[PDB]
């Protein structure tokens, strides 16, 4: 359940996307599967992603709701159901403001937390700002709101949240509608405080939530804002003081100290946030309290490359480390971002370029919550 | 391997119209989707069409621009009606092979007074 209000900020750096194209399950001819294109680490959020089949666009492509990581960079999963055959070739095309031309990537065949993420993007001339809100318990999304969608309601995105009655959905719809109007104002006062033109597109990002240990007791609370992918104002760990980044955010900080906004958030993050996280963990215990250990294997392909795989694991937190002769090798190694399979599980792999013949000197180390002991892989 | 010959650009008054054409040289089995992007750093989708005739348009040109194809000559056409000053850009023809290799033309300047 969300915080009841969005306090007004008050009047007074681009990153290119990382692209991964992959199937949900290991590719098998004649077997139904899912083709994924995962884009992450990009800013701003406006992005155009196509899935290509034999040199043309696949028609029915869905994508996840816009969310972002701790560093404020966005991520999206584009996916479609498909049956790969022997001759068909697939790829993903991504267009972004950071790219001079669209990039094509071919398909080479027990702690807990509750998090709410908000993104507001101004569209000068092309309508009102785009507002997207998502709610997470750990790495499982359970609610969403899109200002461009037809329902104009907060919608369920996990089976266990559908239980909640109309008073829940009406209340979350009411709150998220007000948050949209608040950030529409916020974009205006930020444009004014920074003396920016009315024709430019800008982004307000908001994130808050609480962490609990394996005993379901409060650990940490968060509440931070960002303007155009840069820190604006953030609530410190004590949940009593604010960190302002510049003169514009200092004005917001003084208005929030005078209004005692931190005290409102502290009670929510230590009380309501914890209370409903436990209710969600209980109601969706079959999904949220599971742990899927990574199914691991090793791939080999003057020099040779060693690739350490980890598949179908939950939660997404994982560590893959390379080392030669028991010495952590943080050089000549490729580590991709953890990616969603689309079925609730996650994937990751680690690469290392080894001189041919010295392959058995390298070892891949896998740390995950579902593993009783950390694993060691070696060819 | 593949060459894209572009033509039909130039200067036009507001409200006027132009027709771009793009011809792919090589085998007819070498190119599926053909279309246009236009320069803004990035280049934005204008319109493209598959060999089977599946079209897609950028939001800023929907209703005014129309792409068509003569599959018997591997050549596409872009009828750009109701042109505005904001339509001024270099328009790059492009094509996709059936293995998802992209080919790009040098582009044609379009200027709307």
């Amino acid at each position: 359940r969300m915080f009841p209000n969005a306090p007004y900020l008050g009047g007074g750096i681009q990153r290119t996307p990382k692209i991964q194209v992959y199937s949900r399950h290991p590719a098998e001819n004649g077997k139904s599967n899912f083709l994924n294109c995962y884009v992450s680490g990009f800013h701003p959020s406006d992005i155009e992603v196509d899935l290509l089949k034999n040199g043309e666009r696949i028609e029915k492509v869905e994508h996840s709701d816009l969310s972002f990581s701790k560093d404020w960079s966005f991520y999206l999963l584009y996916y479609t159901e498909f049956t790969p055959t022997e001759k068909d070739e697939y790829a993903c095309r991504v267009n972004h403001v950071t790219l001079s031309q669209p990039k094509i990537v071919k398909w080479d065949r027990g702690s807990h937390s509750m998090r709410y993420f908000f993104t507001s993007v101004s569209r000068p001339g092309r309508g009102e700002p785009r507002f997207i809100a998502v709610g997470y318990v750990d790495d499982t999304q359970f609610v969403r709101f899109d200002s461009d969608a037809a329902s104009q309601r907060m919608e369920p995105r996990a089976p266990w949240i559908e239980q909640e009655g109309p008073e829940y959905w009406d209340g979350e719809t009411r709150k998220v509608k007000a948050h949209s109007q608040t950030h529409r104002v916020d974009l205006g006062t930020l444009r004014g405080c920074y003396n920016q033109s009315e024709a430019g597109s800008h982004t307000v990002q908001r994130m808050y939530g609480c962490d609990v240990g394996s005993d379901w007791r409060f650990l940490r609370g968060y509440h931070q804002y960002a303007y155009d992918g840069k820190d604006y104002i953030a609530l410190k760990e004590d949940l009593r003081s604010w960190t302002a980044a510049d003169m514009c955010a200092q004005t917001t900080k003084h208005k929030w100290e005078a209004a005692h906004v931190a005290e409102q958030l502290r009670a929510y993050l230590e009380g309501t946030c914890v209370e409903w996280l436990r209710r969600y963990l209980e109601n969706g215990k079959e999904t949220l309290q599971r742990t899927d250990a990574p199914k691991t294997h090793m791939t080999h392909h003057h020099e040779a490359t060693l690739r350490c795989w980890a598949l179908s694991f939950y939660p997404a937190e994982i560590t893959l480390t390379w080392q030669r002769d028991g010495e952590d090798q943080t050089q000549d190694t490729e580590l991709v971002e953890t990616r969603p399979a689309g079925d609730g599980t996650f994937q990751k792999w680690a690469a290392v370029v080894v001189p041919s013949g010295q392959e058995q000197r390298y070892t891949c180390h896998v740390q995950h919550e579902g593993l009783p002991k950390p694993l060691t892989l070696r060819w | 391997e593949v060459k894209l010959v572009e033509s039909g650009g130039g200067l036009v008054q507001p409200g006027g119209s132009l027709r771009l054409s793009c011809a792919a040289s090589g085998s007819i089995f070498s190119i599926n989707t053909m279309g246009w992007y236009r320069q803004t750093k990035q280049r934005d989708l204008v319109a493209d069409i598959s060999s089977g005739g599946s079209t897609k348009y950028g939001d800023s040109v929907k209703g005014r621009f129309t792409i068509s194809r003569d599959n018997t000559k591997n050549t596409v056409y872009l009828q750009m009606n109701s042109l505005k000053p904001e339509d001024t850009a270099v328009y790059y023809c492009y094509g996709l092979s059936y293995s998802n290799d992209d080919y790009w033309g040098q582009g044609t300047q379009v200027t709307v007074s």
